[PDB]
RNA sequence: GCCCGGAUAGCUCAGUCGGUAGAGCAGGGGAUUGAAAAUCCCCGUGUCCUUGGUUCGAUUCCGAGUCCGGGCACCA
RNA sequence: UUACUGUUCCCUGGGAUUGGCUUUGGGCUUUUCCUGCGCAGCUUAGGUGGAAGGCGAAGAAGGCCCCCUUCCGGGGGGGCCCGAGCCAUCAGUGAGAUACCACUCUGGAAGAGCUAGAAUUCUAACCUUGUGUCAGGACCUACGGGCCAAGGGACAUUCUCAGGUAGACAGUUUCUAUGGGGCGUAGGCCUCCCAAAAGGUAACGGAGGCGUGCAAAGGUUUCCUCGGGCCGGACGGAGAUUGGCCCUCGAGUGCAAAGGCAGAAGGGAGCUUGACUGCAAGACCCACCCGUCGAGCAGGGACGAAAGUCGGCCUUAGUGA
RNA sequence: CAGUGCCGGAAGGUCAAGGAAGUUGGUGACCUGAUGACAGGGGAGCCGGCGACCGAAGCCCCGGUGAACGGCGGCCGUAACUAUAACGGUCCUAAGGUAGCGAAAUUCCUUGUCGGGUAAGUUCCGACCCGCACGAAAGGCGUAACGAUCUGGGCACUGUC
RNA sequence: AACCCAGAGCUAGCUGGUUCUCCCCGAAAUGCGUUGAGGCGCAGCAGUUGACUGGACAUCUAGGGGUAAAGCACUGUUUCG
RNA sequence: AUCCCGUGUGAAUCAGCAAGGACCACCUUGCAAGGCUAAAUACUCCUGGGUGACCGAUAGCGAAGUAGUACCGUGAGGGA
RNA sequence: AGACAACCUGGCGAACUGAAACAUCUUAGUAGCCAGAGGAAAAGAAAGCAAAAGCGAUUCCCGUAGUAGCGGCGAGCGAA
């Protein structure tokens, strides 16, 4: 409704199937109230694969 | 499924209205040369 | 979940094949009328949904975002 | 029966049985013609190429008029009259001459082409009738057979596929506790009481709540103390903002209730995303399924001078194999 | 004539099978890449998904139809004494029960109240209307004749007593 | 919703019945879930079989608690002054 | 996938066609749309031999005597 | 042409039942009924299996195997 499931996905990852060691797309996921805060959220967290906290965006 | 129209190579033996002249070769409907060509002498069916 | 169409004056919708933003009511005024109504005429208001792009410039064309009105579906 | 899932009668589209001629006509075309107001201007700049040659007596410029489109700026064009010109890098302009020519795009026109749809016929399929007429040893005004005729006619019927549609029909479902009747109410989770000072615990016993919320109401570093009396102060009053003394936890804590919590878990400010990945000794709760607490290790971080704290939220509801 | 059915209507929306422009994928003769034990692009053909547009009835839509399904309300206030309400206001619906009947095979409270019949009548007959909850072809209200009908009373008659 | 035969020894979480003797041990009527309530699964409590164990019955000490009693320090409630 | 059928369309002949569990390539295997054929296997109204930790008149077949008889039923049927 | 116990082939083809209800599924292509032929019937001479190694019509038994699978992924069904 007013809150709502979103997906967090790294920005700096190729989906094109990466030669590295571990080859994935980080996702988090969590809840944001779509009202309060219209603007897409954007969030530093850990990625798996980069081994770096990255910077995740969002999904529409 | 999709209506094939149907093609019958015939010769005409003699001369209908709208075929033409005896001794013709055309390319009919298969009810039309079936129901009436074929019955009353008019055409001949071809595959030679 | 898909498929269409919309967001334009206070309300209801007309829209060049990009160069002025418009109708019909709600309102204000004038008599109409001894008084009511018809009868009639005037006047007022706009970020043409939000954003970027295109363009000598955009309500008009296009992308993304948001909401609204309907049409059609499915074996947790 | 307007419970569910279907079946059938019945209606309507494709296919098949199923043909001829003619129209009318919706969407694509086959030559081929119409048609375009960035601005600098000979002026309503079609893109791209061959590109110094073309259009004329199979009779142009220039005026007299008929038509049609229209942004009445002007464009295509029929008749006549006219008689030797409209012309090109000629300088502008991203793109060249209305000198000409090829595939074509904005929409229009026309004869020609595909498919319907539609309407009209026509007769040979098919349908329907006949004390019409033949027919064997004899009849078939005894059903029927052959022929002829008459009326319909590519409809209808039959078949197949599809949508619609009758409890006409078929199989079935319709919880538990209410007061062991209708009727509405109740069915999960959380707090308190009952509950007998471990834990557990019933009643149609007594009270309430939940089906989320916060991008800060999280993380951290750092500073702060609320509420209530009494008094002063322009409007200002019981009550707003401000000053001060006394009581000291009586306020607050997103929302119930309980337990917590004062230099605090309460109020504020700064920087942040640990509301992480990979885990995990051991416990508690326990019919099972679930559920809860977590020292500790590694990675990569946030805040902080550092020590350190940080795996969401003072705790317990906010969920579903 | 709102709901439901039924009939008629044809402009718009919805509308299956089936067609069908067109895209899209898998394969692959081949073409290159490449310090890894291979990889990327791809003609024709075959195979698959999707599919704008065409696509009937029905439904949504518009109208008629009660001897079709059925339905036919509330709240106030007011007349020279108390009373009642012909009269007005308001609410709500598709519309608000007309003629006639009415304590009825319908009346709950209820043995309503009044009259009659009886010495005495919860039944009976006539009437009032405050119809819990009559009512017009699920007919309304009358009605002579008729009934092994239901229900009240009277004469005759009797061991019913 | 006839009868007769067959599927059929249908199905019945229901009721009835279930036959010789001695010896040893010996319950439960509780919790949870259930279209469940008179059924069933698991737990609890039988028997028999093993593997570990060292307790039980007493005695004393130590823990935490918020009942009985008690109280007005808080929350209500209440009488009069 | 393979197999077999209603309605409708509808191929290719060995340089083919089918199968190898959607489909395409490659290889392997096979030759549909014509037929017919013994044995190993199933059974007991029975026939002939054999055996029986099978019955012995409430048993064994419904039936050790009129047994599908008597009797009952309109009849199917029941049935000592 | 009719008769004929069981077996067999073909055609029609249930329901109670199980699923602790039931509708897909199960019962079961079972019973029944009809038709047909034989002492057996049916099937049968690879347009078949297999997997890079090989087999060589059909039927039946043992085994693979309650394996692979199928399934309101429930009850259950169940190969080669
Ligand atoms: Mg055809
Ligand atoms: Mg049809
Ligand atoms: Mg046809
Ligand atoms: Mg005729
Ligand atoms: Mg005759
Ligand atoms: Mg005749
Ligand atoms: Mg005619
Ligand atoms: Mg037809
Ligand atoms: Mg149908
Ligand atoms: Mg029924
Ligand atoms: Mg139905
Ligand atoms: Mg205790
Ligand atoms: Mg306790
Ligand atoms: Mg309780
Ligand atoms: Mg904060
Ligand atoms: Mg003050
Ligand atoms: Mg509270
Ligand atoms: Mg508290
Ligand atoms: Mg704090
Ligand atoms: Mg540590
Ligand atoms: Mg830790
Ligand atoms: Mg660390
Ligand atoms: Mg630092
Ligand atoms: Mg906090
Ligand atoms: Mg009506
Ligand atoms: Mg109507
Ligand atoms: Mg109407
Ligand atoms: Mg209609
Ligand atoms: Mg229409
Ligand atoms: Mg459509
Ligand atoms: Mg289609
Ligand atoms: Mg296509
Ligand atoms: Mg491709
Ligand atoms: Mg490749
Ligand atoms: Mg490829
Ligand atoms: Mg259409
Ligand atoms: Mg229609
Ligand atoms: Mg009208
Ligand atoms: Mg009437
Ligand atoms: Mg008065
Ligand atoms: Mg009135
Ligand atoms: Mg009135
Ligand atoms: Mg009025
Ligand atoms: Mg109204
Ligand atoms: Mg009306
Ligand atoms: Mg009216
Ligand atoms: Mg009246
Ligand atoms: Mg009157
Ligand atoms: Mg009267
Ligand atoms: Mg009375
Ligand atoms: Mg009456
Ligand atoms: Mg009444
Ligand atoms: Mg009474
Ligand atoms: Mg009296
Ligand atoms: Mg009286
Ligand atoms: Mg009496
Ligand atoms: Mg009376
Ligand atoms: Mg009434
Ligand atoms: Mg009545
Ligand atoms: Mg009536
Ligand atoms: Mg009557
Ligand atoms: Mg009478
Ligand atoms: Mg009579
Ligand atoms: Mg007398
Ligand atoms: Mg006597
Ligand atoms: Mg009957
Ligand atoms: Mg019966
Ligand atoms: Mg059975
Ligand atoms: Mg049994
Ligand atoms: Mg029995
Ligand atoms: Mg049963
Ligand atoms: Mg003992
Ligand atoms: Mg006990
Ligand atoms: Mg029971
Ligand atoms: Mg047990
Ligand atoms: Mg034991
Ligand atoms: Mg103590
Ligand atoms: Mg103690
Ligand atoms: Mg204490
Ligand atoms: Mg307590
Ligand atoms: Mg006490
Ligand atoms: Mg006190
Ligand atoms: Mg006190
Ligand atoms: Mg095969
Ligand atoms: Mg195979
Ligand atoms: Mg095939
Ligand atoms: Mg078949
Ligand atoms: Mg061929
Ligand atoms: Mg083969
Ligand atoms: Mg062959
Ligand atoms: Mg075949
Ligand atoms: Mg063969
Ligand atoms: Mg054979
Ligand atoms: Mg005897
Ligand atoms: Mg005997
Ligand atoms: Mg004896
Ligand atoms: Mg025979
Ligand atoms: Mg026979
Ligand atoms: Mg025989
Ligand atoms: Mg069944
Ligand atoms: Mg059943
Ligand atoms: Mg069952
Ligand atoms: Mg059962
Ligand atoms: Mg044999
Ligand atoms: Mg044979
Ligand atoms: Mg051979
Ligand atoms: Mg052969
Ligand atoms: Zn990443």
């Amino acid at each position: 409704d007013v809150r709502v499931k979103v997906i967090l996905e790294c920005t700096g990852c190729v989906r094109k199937s990466v030669n590295k060691g571990s080859r994935g797309v980080s996702r988090y996921i969590t809840q944001k109230n779509r009202h309060n805060t219209p603007s897409r959220l954007e969030l530093r967290k850990f990625c798996p694969y980069c081994y770096k906290h990255t910077i995740h965006g969002e999904i529409k | 499924q999709k209506k094939v129209k149907k093609i019958r190579k015939i010769i005409l033996k003699e001369d209908i209205p709208d075929l033409g002249k005896k001794g013709q070769l055309l390319d009919v409907r298969a009810g039309f040369l079936r129901n009436f060509l074929l019955p009353l002498g008019k055409a001949e069916v071809v595959t030679p």
